[PDB]
RNA sequence: UUACUUAUUCAAUGAAGCGGAGCUGGAAUUCAUUUUCCACGUUCUAGCAUUCAAGGUCCCAUUCGGGGCUGAUCCGGGUUG
RNA sequence: ACGAUCAACUUA
RNA sequence: CUUAUCACCCCGGAAUUGGUUUAUCCGGAGAUGGGGUCUUAUGGCUGGAAGAGGCCAGCACCUUUGCUGGCUCCGGUGCGCUUGUGACGGCCCGUGAAAAUCCACAGGAAGGAAUAGUUUUCAUGCCAGGUCGUACUGAUAACCGCAGCAGGUCUCCAAGGU
RNA sequence: AUGGGGAAGCUCCGUUUCAAAGGCCUGAUUUUAUGCAGGCCACCAUCGAAAGGGAAUCCGGUUAAGAUUCCGGAACCUGGA
C-alpha cells in the first residue's frame, strides 16, 4: 500500500493517449455489410407500397408458437420413416396383393409455393402461413390477395427458415394445412379464428394503409428540434 | 495545321512538374477531433526551402492523440515562425502568428493564410509567398465568413474552414528583377518546362493561329471567345477589356 | 560505415551517459534541466489552481 | 420559394468522438428551481507522455497472481462533412 | 642594451 | 600502440578590450591563460616482412638444369604537378534524389544466484559461402559508317627542359 | 499486374486508390502441432542503374593464353553452430 500511488492520467484533448474505447460504431465494414445495412435503410426510408406493411406484419409470438406446435404435430414423413413405409407397403402388396392401401392415409402439412397456390385455387387448404422474409417478394405478394379472394384463412409468419425446419427443409416460404384430425380440430378452429381476426378481417384496411417513410435517427432529431424552434414563443 | 504548344502541354509528357526536390505537399493536419473541439500543441522543429516554391516550409511535429507516436506535418511557414516553437492548432487556440484557428474562431479583420476553401481540405487559399486572406465579416446564422482573397476577391466560405494566422513568408520576391535568362532558366527548370516561350507571330501558320505572313503580325483580333475550341484559344481569352489601364482595382 | 558499426562492439558506439550514442552532453543536460523545471512549474501551477478554486 | 434525404454528385479519414439525454458549476436573479445560454481538466521553456493503466470497490481453493465494475456516463450502430 | 648553422626564389 | 583541425569540459571572470585568419570573426549565452576529453581523415613506430622483390659478384654445366656471398642505408627542400582531406568564405526567385540496409537511444517485458544462473555487442576456437561474366580490341585495321573508310564514338594514370 | 472502372474488342485507365489485401518469437516441451491455453503491426505486388546506394583481399610468383579468380603467405565479411 505505501509503495503504490495514484497515477491517474488525464484524457483531455491534448493531455494523454486516449484509452482503447469501443469503436464498433466507426468500423469500416465490408462492402457486403454496407449493402445489407443500406438496403434495409433504403427500404424503410422509401414509401413502401401496401404489399409491404401488409408483409412485415408478422403474427405475434404466442399465435406463432401455437401454429408451429400444431404444424410440428402435423410434420411430414422423413427419409427413414418413408423407407419403412415403403418396405411395409411392398411386403403387403407382395404377400396379399393389396391395392397399395395397406399404409394409412397421411395427414401432413402441404408446402411448396406452386402446390399451395393450387390448393388455394382449388379451395382445399384450411390454413395458410406465408413467410415474411421471401427474398424476391414477387413470389408471395399475390398470396394474401388470392387467399382473401378464395376465402381461405391466411397468416403472415416470421421466418422462412422456421417454415423450412417445419417441413424438414432449409426454406419453405409457405405452409398449408388442408386436413385436420378430429383430435385437434377444436384447437385448430380456435387458432384459425384468431388468425382470421388478425389478418382476413383487416385485409382491406391494411391493403389501403401504406407503409414506410421513416427517417433516420439524426433526421428525426433534427425534425423535432426544428419544430420546437419554430413553435418556440 | 498542326497541334499547338498549349494543346501539347495538356497531354503533358515533358510538361509535367519537376517534383524530385520538393519536400512534400504543404497541407494542414486533418480535422479529426482535437482541431474542432479544442487545440493541439505542436512544435515547429525545422524551416526549410521548398524547391519550386517561393515560400519556406515548416516541418512541425504533433503527438498522436490515439497512439503513442509522433506525427510530422508540412506547413507553409508564416513570417516570424522560428524553429522549435509552439504552434497551436484547433478551435480553442489563441490568436497568434502560426496558429491554425478556424475562420469562425478568428475575429473580424484578422490576417490569415493557407486557409481552407471547405472545412477539411487542408489549405487552399493564399499559399504563395507574401500573400494572405483578410476576414471581412461573419454571418453566425448559417455559419459563414466573408473573406478577401489576394486577387482582391470576395469569397463566402464555411466558418469551420481553418487557416494559419499570419502572412506567408518569403514576401517581396518578385520585387527583385531576374536580370538574366540564366536566372529565369534556373527558376523554371525547377518549376516546370514552360520557358523559354517562342512567339506565335514568330512561328509558322502551321504552328499557330498567329504564324505566317511577310510581316510578323497577328492578322486577326487577338481577343478569343470563351466558346472557342482547343487550338483556337491563343492570345487573350474572353477579354472583357484590353489595353493599358488607368485607375485602380475598383475594390 | 553502418555495417562496420554492426561488426563493432557496443562500447565504441555509445557513451556511458544517458542518451549516450544519440544525443550530446549539452543537449542531455538542457533537457534534464527542462524536465525538472517544467515539472516544478506544473506542480506550483496545479497548487495555485487548487487554492484559487478553493477560494472561489 | 418551403420543413426533406434515401437516388445521384463531391471531399476526407487507420471510417475516433456524430446526434440526443445526463455528472458538475457560472447566470437575467429564479413569480417555484432544467424553465434560456455556456463550459464537458492542456498556452512564460525545442523535456516526458506507449505494457487490456495506476488508484478505488467487490470476489478470490491464496505460487513467482488475478476476475467483474470503475477509472474512461448512457441511448441510437447514420464513419464525418 | 646582444649574436651562428640553414631553402636559395621573386624583384630591383 | 601513438598522433588534428574542428568541437567539447574544469578552473579562475575580461575596456587600457583582447584573441585571431591570407580572407574580420568570436568572447559575461564566459574570451585571453592554465589543464584536459573526443573523431580515425592522416602521419609515425612495430607485426605482415625480408624469408618477398630488386641491385650486384662468384662456382657446378645437351643431363623439363642450379646453388652460394654482399647490399637493399641515412637525409633535405618547395607559391612545384596531380590527387585526397580539413577548417573556411562566395553564389542562387537555382539551396543542389530515394530506398534498401546497419547501428544507437528512450521504455522496462521476461528471466537469473554459493560448484549452480546471467553474458557468444570481450578474446579464442568449428563449418560453409551457391549461380552468370571474366580471353582480346576498344580504334588512321578488331565498334558504326557497304571496307583494314583522313569520319564518328564515353572515361581513368600523365616524366624532364623552355 | 492486383481490387475496380471503361471499351464490340484487340486492350485502356489506375498503383493505393470506394478491396474482408497479413507474416515470426522465448514458444504447449514426447500419440497431436507455424490447428494451440500467447503476442504486436499497417511498407500496404513487382520491375527499373555492370557510372547512383552497397558486407568483406592484399602482396609476391606463376602461363602459349587466365588471374585482386591459380599457387604461397598474410587477412577480412556474411550466415550458422
Amino acid at each position: 500500500n505505501p509503495l503504490t500511488h495514484s497515477t491517474p492520467k488525464n484524457f483531455g484533448i491534448g493531455q494523454a493517449v486516449q484509452p482503447k474505447r469501443n469503436l464498433s460504431r466507426y468500423v469500416k465494414w465490408p462492402e457486403y455489410v454496407r449493402v445489407q445495412r443500406q438496403k434495409k435503410i433504403l427500404s424503410i426510408r422509401l414509401k413502401v407500397p401496401p404489399t409491404i406493411a401488409q408483409f412485415q406484419y408478422t403474427l405475434d409470438r404466442n399465435t406463432a408458437a401455437e401454429t408451429f406446435k400444431l404444424f410440428n404435430k402435423y410434420r411430414p414423413e422423413t427419409a427413414a420413416e418413408k423407407k419403412e413405409r415403403l418396405t411395409k407397403e411392398a411386403a403387403a402388396v407382395a404377400e396379399g396383393k393389396s391395392k397399395q392401401d395397406a399404409s394409412p392415409k397421411p395427414y401432413a402439412v402441404k408446402y411448396g409455393l406452386n402446390h399451395v397456390v393450387a390448393l388455394i385455387e382449388n379451395k382445399k387448404a384450411k390454413l395458410v402461413l406465408i413467410a415474411n422474409d421471401v427474398d424476391p417478394i414477387e413470389l408471395v405478394v399475390f398470396l394474401p390477395a388470392l387467399c382473401k379472394k378464395m376465402g381461405v384463412p391466411y397468416a403472415i409468419v416470421k421466418g422462412k427458415a422456421r417454415l423450412g425446419t417445419l417441413v424438414n427443409q432449409k426454406t419453405s416460404a409457405v405452409a398449408a394445412l388442408t386436413e385436420v384430425r378430429a383430435e385437434d380440430e377444436a384447437a385448430l378452429a380456435k387458432l384459425v379464428s384468431t388468425i382470421d381476426a388478425n389478418f382476413a378481417d383487416k385485409y382491406d384496411e391494411v391493403k389501403k394503409h401504406w407503409g414506410g417513410g421513416i427517417l433516420g435517427n439524426k433526421a428525426q432529431a433534427k425534425m423535432d428540434k426544428r419544430a420546437k424552434n419554430s413553435d418556440s414563443a | 495545321g498542326r497541334v499547338i504548344r498549349n494543346q501539347r502541354k495538356g497531354a503533358g509528357s515533358i510538361f509535367t512538374s519537376h517534383t524530385r526536390l520538393r519536400q512534400g505537399a504543404a497541407k494542414l493536419r486533418t480535422l479529426d477531433y482535437a482541431e474542432r473541439h479544442g487545440y493541439i500543441r505542436g512544435i515547429v522543429k525545422q524551416i526549410v526551402h521548398d524547391s519550386g516554391r517561393g515560400a519556406p516550409l515548416a516541418k512541425v511535429v504533433f503527438r498522436d492523440p490515439y497512439k503513442y507516436r509522433l506525427r510530422e506535418e508540412i506547413f507553409i511557414a508564416n513570417e516570424g515562425v522560428h524553429t522549435g516553437q509552439f504552434i497551436y492548432a484547433g478551435k480553442k487556440a489563441s490568436l497568434n502568428v502560426g496558429n491554425v484557428l478556424p475562420l469562425g474562431s478568428v475575429p473580424e479583420g484578422t490576417i490569415v493564410s493557407n486557409v481552407e476553401e471547405k472545412p477539411g481540405d487542408r489549405g487552399a487559399l493564399a499559399r504563395a509567398s507574401g500573400n494572405y486572406v483578410i476576414i471581412i465579416g461573419h454571418n453566425p446564422d448559417e455559419n459563414k465568413t466573408r473573406v478577401r482573397l489576394p486577387s482582391g476577391a470576395k469569397k463566402v466560405i464555411s466558418s469551420d474552414a481553418r487557416g494559419v494566422i499570419g502572412v506567408i513568408a518569403g514576401g517581396g520576391r518578385v520585387d527583385k528583377p531576374l536580370l538574366k535568362a540564366g536566372r529565369a532558366f534556373h527558376k523554371y527548370r525547377l518549376k516546370r518546362n514552360s520557358w523559354p516561350k517562342t512567339r506565335g507571330v514568330a512561328m509558322n501558320p502551321v504552328d499557330h493561329p498567329h504564324g505566317g505572313g511577310n510581316h510578323q503580325h497577328i492578322g486577326k483580333a487577338s481577343t478569343i471567345s470563351r466558346g472557342a475550341v482547343s487550338g483556337q484559344k491563343a492570345g487573350l481569352i474572353a477579354a472583357r477589356r484590353t489595353g493599358l489601364l488607368r485607375g485602380s482595382q475598383k475594390t | 560505415r553502418p555495417r562496420q558499426y554492426a561488426t563493432v562492439s557496443k562500447t565504441h558506439k555509445t557513451v556511458s551517459r544517458a542518451y549516450g550514442g544519440s544525443r550530446c552532453a549539452n543537449c542531455v543536460k538542457e533537457r534534464i534541466i527542462r524536465a525538472f523545471l517544467i515539472e516544478e512549474q506544473k506542480i506550483v501551477k496545479k497548487v495555485v489552481k487548487e487554492q484559487t478554486e478553493a477560494a472561489k
